[PDB]
DNA sequence: CCCTGTCTGGCGTCCTCTCACCCCATG
DNA sequence: CATGGGTGCGCCAGACAGGG
């Protein structure tokens, strides 16, 4: 424009022709950049924050190998201590003097001055290589790299994102009991028990009888009954009981059943670990249940007896909303729930109008691409299967195809017009061409 | 709105309504002509079958108003010719 | 902290005769079944009367 | 780059008869904006462009004023004078700042304000020399029908609206028609149309006579007055100082042809062209045409004119709906009234009958005495009043003394009735007597008046029962004012 | 940027707006279906329960498609042809489509039973009105046989309900559940257990005499009544429920 | 609702301190505060008593520096040349 | 020519979501 | 730098030989 081309008199630079633009980013992910790496080709002037990351990668490999050499000497010095306890021992001397000099001390020709040789052979060898590794690691943080033709600098940031739980994840257990979690509720409308506490996750029962996944059921009483000890041994700890209740609790929670394999005892546990294997256990016991050789229904029921629950596994449950009982008493329990990772925010998407493809008029195919679901034949037929004629037509000539048609409709959309002018498919003229490059004549009369 | 079954029960090709329905909602919309049923902020799909559901508009009375009001702008430009 | 969201009968739709609908909004993510819950069991018993 | 500037300076000031000064101060007012606008802040901006190069520098302005409300845009005239004692009060202090890149942004500011510019120049030096045009019939296309004005597009980016008042009730016009109308006023309005048309005022009928007659256009017949009812019919009122030309004749042309032409501009307005007279009387007669008038009588003092016309022309005068009366009233500027030469005589023998029995009751003569002063043309006590004794000493029978006494005796009929008055309402009397007491407003001693109340006496006689009515009179101020007449008359 | 005022403005376009909801192998002509949007805080497309059956669809990690109708003449294709309430009847025979699928027929059939005791058995009853309200205070079971009087409409006039009032000996759940059934169906669609079969036909009755509009407001009532009493139901699983046959190691 | 309201009834004179503040609370920059410190303008309402004339006589401020220190009054409604009747108070001719 | 064996062609569900990798070779 | 050449599918079906 005149003033555009005026920039060189009022201001300067030359004139405003090719477009000053900044390659910006796109959306869709939260994160916090916690790693960035940045690779030059030889020979291209590195700036001021690869030259940063060049003395941060030299300060870190320096300080590591030096650390090497500090941890492998003390190392050393304490096998050198520990040589020196007899044989010519000095209590006092042996402190006065600078460390590194500990073979010159009294101490004839044995196998302890022999192995003090041996012990300078590999700290000077360990001088030397700590040398000549530090040459090659500067080396290898000084040097380029070779890359793809014809590229200056590489630099890859690595985004963080933490993606917690909302309706539309998938869990699952171990049995096939899938599903997509629905609703999130509160605590309160939570059904809870006549103790007061909440259940966690509420399932449905109709999907065992006909999915003929039973295990699930057992898997849920065996995990109460461990929970249940759990429970009892972090009421026998929270009340501060010394080790004998404990020891009591924990010999008559590892014996329990049959002819087993287990047979442990406490008495070689001396009151320490007793402590400690509580202070592990006091969030529920692990309970191992081998696969065809398991834990049969009277060790489950014989292990809900030890704790104070009831045999057949159902506690009555309150209402949450109501506050008034459910009849007929449920089954709860703990169930080992798997987080899978089809999540909800990488399958949804959505279109208004985004770039097509090159070949044939219509929008581009995936998510990353910015694309629009394919409205397959299937759908055609199910379309033409109504009466839906209309829909059709603009499902496959406005929306998708008909460059012009397109564009007169965003017009008549952001007008308020509702309408559609029709045109043709351009990829039917696609057609057109690829059948008329052959000896084929295809024509459209009159 | 939930159902359109009068609106067939009154209309009985079910693809007629349409029609009579979209030339119905062209006119309300873009023609700025006033709905003949009192709204509450519908949008002029749902104006177009209710008034289908009172029986004031079909094909018939569309066709009439039409070549009346077609015959009312001919007329007023042959008497402001003549 | 103590600031809540203070609702109210938005509408009294009384449909016909001896037989009301009375609609409150807002309330909390869970005051509704709360509310409801204690006016449902008051009316039902507690409310005095003749027969 | 550089000689660009020059070569679009030249363009400009050449097509659109600019001052280039004037381009250039309203691109430094444009690039200063556009660069207040890049910074988060509110700063002032100076910018100067060269007029050789076309280069610019752009400043952090520093308006110098006495006292700082904007310590972002101003500074004291102390510290400006520490940097530059050369400056004053109203200068503006620098700052070197980078002058903003001109991308297409600062160049559509710059279009924007240049256009801007040339409205208030070039636009504006347009009206100043189509002065005749302002006032005159300008020609306009139809832009835009709303139903409460009439948008023209006259050319040369012009707008002017007709008002739904300003048109004729039976035009009806379409985008892409050609309408003429006077253009009556110029408003400098910041928003909205400024060019005002007219096609229903009297002076759209002058101007179309105007254009129509060349005799009038060349100052030889002057339009004296123009009454209109727009869309139906017309008056106008012609002269001329040249004794050769009929000037009714001129303004009608051959066979009517050039009153025909302004009457089918008018939508088929009738035109009627009357003779202008210096005699109020005879221009009456000439603006009540096509009705014969018998006679006139001419009340000066109430500026109106009795018009009496034969019974068969009654209904010819007054014209449908009183049109052809309320034309020539305001053509006159006289109020006129039309009615027989039988009602006329009825409506004088009404007022000598009144003018008698008001002489006889308050002057104390005899009918016959009465008679004569209605004869010799005395109407009301007031002529009888105040008139030169010369005149009244010309009626026959009339001496020095008689005429004294008369004269007396009106100036006390006429101080009895204003004193009657004043006591009816609140004039004099009860604006005195009955307002004495403290707080009586006039609009109370009015009231108090209607009552019979008429004096401080009578309110001290009255109980605060006798007043409770009064509308704005409470117990409590009743019963203050009548303690506070009782004090004055009964213990005064 | 999404300000505050945007949202307003999108509670104003989706209203009356249907769209086109596709579940991803569309074998028959109930694979596309138009609904009205709900908007949800969420990324997950809420589906109506009784529609799945339709589409095929449960909830295992399935995914569907939306597909806007632009023009006006698809959107009274959509709302007039392709609705949901439109497609109640399978287009390959007579069959509901519409059918409740599995909780709510649970649901149903553990209100519309019996047992030969519970609490309020064999008393009478003065309405289905008071039948809800002795089981929500507490005072008799959700299956407890009682007489109760019912007020049936039947319609065997030429479009005339006739009203008939008798007491019936059936229980409570009956009653509560006769208290969403519309007019012109008879007390003996509810009287008995009522399973999925019998449950289709309810609703394939309901469709046959009072015609399209109770029919879509009674599905709606049935789930409804169906997901909230198999809520109250505690309707577990064990591994007690599974009664192994004390015959069964004679005969292997 | 009035009964379970009823249930629940047994639960349910140098001007002021701005001007008696030090001339360091007005957050100047380290320029300013040391220029005014060299002309013993230790409080505020010793700063509101001097007029913007005889600010430009002390050595070393600047138009820029008295800019901002009308910025930083005006921010605290106070302005230049304000008299303030018995300034400085008798509790600040002890220090 | 009337039946029999062989030889080649034509075809086999729909939507999605990532990834990895796209002609040597060389006088 | 620019160009230059495997051996796990199974049925149907009709055209081409191949006897018959
Ligand atoms: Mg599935």
């Amino acid at each position: 424009t005149p003033e555009e081309k005026l920039l060189r008199a009022i201001f300067g630079e030359k004139a405003s022709d090719v477009k000053d633009s900044s390659l910006r980013v796109p959306n869709g992910v939260s994160g916090t950049v916690i790693d960035v790496q940045v690779f030059t080709r030889d020979g291209v002037e590195k700036d001021k924050r690869a030259l940063e990351i060049e003395e941060m990668q030299l300060k870190q490999a320096k300080k590591d190998l030096s650390e090497e050499l500090q941890i492998l000497e003390a190392g050393l010095f304490s096998r050198i201590r520990a040589v020196l306890v007899a044989g010519g021992v000095e209590a006092e001397k042996l402190d006065k003097l600078p460390r590194d000099r500990w073979l010159e001390l009294g101490l004839t020709d044995e196998e302890k001055q022999n192995q003090l040789e041996q012990l300078a052979e590999q700290y000077d060898e360990l001088k030397h290589e700590f040398e000549k590794k530090l040459e090659a690691k500067r080396r290898k943080i000084t040097q380029g790299d070779d890359l793809a033709p014809g590229v200056l600098k590489i630099v890859k940031v690595y985004l963080a994102v933490k993606r917690r739980i909302q309706p539309g994840d998938k869990m699952a257990g171990r049995h096939g009991n899938k599903g997509v979690i629905s609703k999130i509720n509160p605590i309160e409308d939570m059904p809870y028990d006549e103790n007061g506490t909440p259940v966690d996750i509420v399932l449905n029962p109709l999907g065992v009888p006909s999915r003929m996944n039973i295990g699930q059921i057992l898997e849920t009483h065996l995990g109460m009954a461990a929970k249940g000890i759990g429970d009892k041994i972090n009421a026998m700890l929270k009340q501060q009981q010394e080790v004998a209740k404990l020891r009591e609790f924990i010999q008559r929670a590892y014996d329990l059943g049959a002819d087993v394999r287990q047979k442990v005892d406490l008495s070689t546990f001396s009151d320490e670990e007793v402590m400690r294997l509580a202070e592990n256990l006091r969030k529920g016991m692990p309970i191992a249940t081998p696969v065809f050789d398991g834990a049969k229904e009277a060790e489950i029921k014989e292990l809900l007896k030890l704790g104070d629950l009831p045999t057949s596994g159902q506690i009555r449950l309150y209402d949450g909303r109501t506050g008034e009982q459910f009849e007929r008493p449920v089954t709860v329990g703990y169930m080992y729930m798997l987080k899978l990772n089809h999540l909800v925010d990488d399958k949804m998407h959505a279109r208004s109008t985004g770039s097509y493809s090159l070949v044939t008029q219509q929008p581009l195919g995936g998510k990353a691409q910015f694309g629009g679901q394919r409205f397959g034949e299937m759908e055609v037929w199910a379309l033409e299967a109504y009466g839906a004629a209309y829909t059709l037509q603009e499902m496959l000539t406005v929306k998708s195809d008909d460059v012009n048609g397109r564009t007169k409709m965003y017009k008549n959309i952001v007008d308020g017009n509702h309408q559609m002018e029709p045109g043709m498919p351009e990829s039917f003229n696609v057609l057109l061409k690829e059948i008329r490059s052959l000896g084929i004549n295809i024509e459209l009369e009159d | 709105r939930v159902t359109v079954q009068d609106a067939v029960e009154k209309i009985g090709n079910r693809f007629d309504l349409v029609l009579v329905a979209a030339r119905r909602a062209r006119q309300m919309q873009v023609g700025g002509k006033d709905p003949l049923v009192p709204e509450e902020n519908d949008k002029t799909t749902v104006i177009a079958l209710r008034e289908i559901e009172e029986g004031l508009i079909n094909n018939q009375i569309l066709d009439v108003r039409e070549r009346q009001e077609q015959q009312e702008q001919e007329a007023a430009e042959l008497q402001a010719v003549t | 902290v103590t600031e809540f969201l203070k609702p109210r009968l938005v509408d009294i739709e009384q449909v016909s005769s001896t037989h009301a609908k009375v609609t409150l909004e807002p309330l909390e993510r869970g005051f509704g079944h709360t509310l409801g819950n204690a006016l449902r069991r008051i009316l039902l018993s507690s409310m005095p009367g003749c027969a | 780059m550089n000689k660009e500037i020059l070569a679009v300076v030249e363009a400009v000031s050449n097509e659109k008869a600019l001052p280039r000064e004037k381009i250039f101060e309203a691109l430094e007012s444009a690039l200063a904006t556009a660069t207040k606008k890049k910074y988060e802040q509110e700063i002032d901006v100076r910018v100067q462009i060269d007029r050789k190069s076309g280069d610019f520098d752009t400043f952090r302005r520093w308006l110098v004023v006495d006292e700082v409300t904007q310590p972002t845009k101003e500074i004291t005239l102390e510290a400006a004078r520490y940097e530059d004692e050369s400056l004053n009060l109203g200068d503006y202090v620098e700052d070197q700042i980078e002058s903003v890149t001109f991308d297409r942004i600062t160049t559509q500011t710059a279009k924007q304000v240049i256009v801007q510019k040339v409205r208030e120049a070039e636009r504006a030096m347009v009206v100043d020399q189509f002065r005749e045009h302002e006032g005159e019939i300008i020609t306009g296309v139809v832009k835009k029908v709303n139903r409460d004005n009439i948008s023209l597009d006259l050319g040369n980016n012009a707008e002017a609206v007709i008002l739904r008042e300003d048109m004729l009730p039976r035009e009806n016009f379409r985008p892409g028609d050609r309408v003429r109308g006077v253009l009556y006023s110029v408003r400098p309005e910041a928003r909205g149309a400024q060019l005002f048309v007219t096609r229903s005022k009297p002076e759209m009928l002058i101007e179309l006579f105007r254009i129509e007659v060349p005799e009038i256009g060349e100052e030889v017949i002057e339009i004296k007055a123009a009454a209109r009812d727009p869309g139906s019919r017309a008056k106008i009122a012609v002269k001329t100082n040249d004794k050769r030309i009929d000037p009714v004749g001129a303004c009608v042309g051959m066979r009517g042809a050039r009153v025909q032409a302004v009457s089918t501009e008018l939508g088929g307005e009738r035109i009627d062209i009357v003779l202008w007279d210096d005699n109020p009387a005879q221009f009456v007669i000439n603006a009540m045409a096509p009705a014969d008038v018998a006679s006139i009588v001419v009340d000066e003092d109430k500026h109106t004119m009795d018009i009496a016309v034969e019974a068969g022309n009654l209904a010819q005068a007054i014209g449908r709906n009183g049109q052809n009366v309320r034309l020539a009233s305001q053509l006159s500027g006289w109020e006129l009234n039309v009615m027989t030469v039988d009602d006329l005589q009825a409506k004088h023998q009404a007022e000598a009958h009144a003018a008698i029995d008001t002489f006889t009751k308050y002057l104390d003569i005899d009918e016959d005495f009465a008679t004569v002063l209605v004869e010799e043309g005395f109407s009301t006590l007031e002529e009888l009043a105040y008139v030169p004794m010369k005149e009244l000493l010309e009626i026959e029978g009339l001496d020095e003394p008689t005429v004294e006494a008369l004269r007396e005796r009106a100036k006390n009929a006429l101080a009895t009735i204003a004193q009657a008055q004043e006591e009816s309402l609140g004039d004099n009397k009860p604006a005195d007597d009955l307002l004495n007491l403290e707080g009586v407003d006039r609009d109370l001693a009015f009231k108090l008046a209607a009552r019979g109340v008429c004096t401080l006496e009578d309110l001290a006689e009255q109980g605060i029962d006798d007043l409770a009515d009064i509308e704005g009179l409470t117990d409590e101020k009743a019963g203050a004012l009548i303690m506070a007449a009782r004090n004055i008359c009964w213990f005064g | 940027r999404e300000e505050a005022v945007v949202w307003d403005i999108l509670d104003e376009v989706i209203r009356e707006h249907p769209v086109l909801l596709n579940r991803a192998p569309t074998l028959h002509r109930l694979g596309i279906q138009a609904f009205e949007p709900v908007l949800i805080e969420g990324k997950a497309i809420q589906l109506h329960p009784l529609v799945c059956a339709a589409y095929n669809a449960d909830f295992d990690g399935d995914q569907m498609a939306v597909h806007v109708p632009l023009t006006l003449e698809a959107q009274l294709e959509a709302r007039a042809l392709m609705m949901s309430t439109n497609n109640i009847l399978s287009p390959a025979n007579g069959e509901p489509i519409i059918v409740p699928s599995q909780d709510v027929v649970l649901g149903l059939y553990y209100m519309t039973r019996d047992c030969v005791n519970a609490k309020g058995e064999g008393m009478v009853l003065t309405g289905p009105k008071e039948a809800e309200r002795l089981y929500r205070s507490g005072l008799a079971s959700l299956h407890a046989r009682v007489k109760v009087r019912i007020t049936e409409y039947e319609k065997d006039a030429n479009g005339e309900l006739v009203a008939k009032t008798s007491l019936k000996d059936t229980t409570v759940g009956r009653a509560i559940l006769w208290m969403i059934v519309p007019k012109g169906l008879p007390y003996s669609i509810v009287n008995q257990a009522l399973g999925k079969k019998a449950i289709s036909k309810m609703l394939n009755t309901c469709y046959r005499i009072l015609g399209l509009k109770p029919t879509v407001i009674f599905a709606d009532q049935i789930m409804y009544t169906g997901f909230a009493y198999a809520a109250r139901s505690g309707a577990s699983v064990g591994i007690d429920d599974m009664v192994i046959p004390e015959k069964k190691h004679e005969i292997i | 609702a009035t009964i379970l309201a009823e249930q629940l009834e047994a639960f349910v004179p140098e001007f002021d301190p701005i001007l008696l503040r030090p001339v360091d609370d007005l957050e100047l920059t380290v320029r300013s505060a040391n220029c005014l410190k060299a002309e013993a303008i230790h409080y505020i309402g010793d700063l509101v008593q001097r007029t913007e004339v005889e600010l430009l006589k002390t050595p070393n401020l600047g138009k820029k520096s008295l800019t901002e220190i009308k910025d930083v009054l005006a921010s605290r409604g106070l302005s230049l040349g304000m008299r303030l009747e018995n300034w400085p108070p008798a509790s600040i001719a002890d220090e």
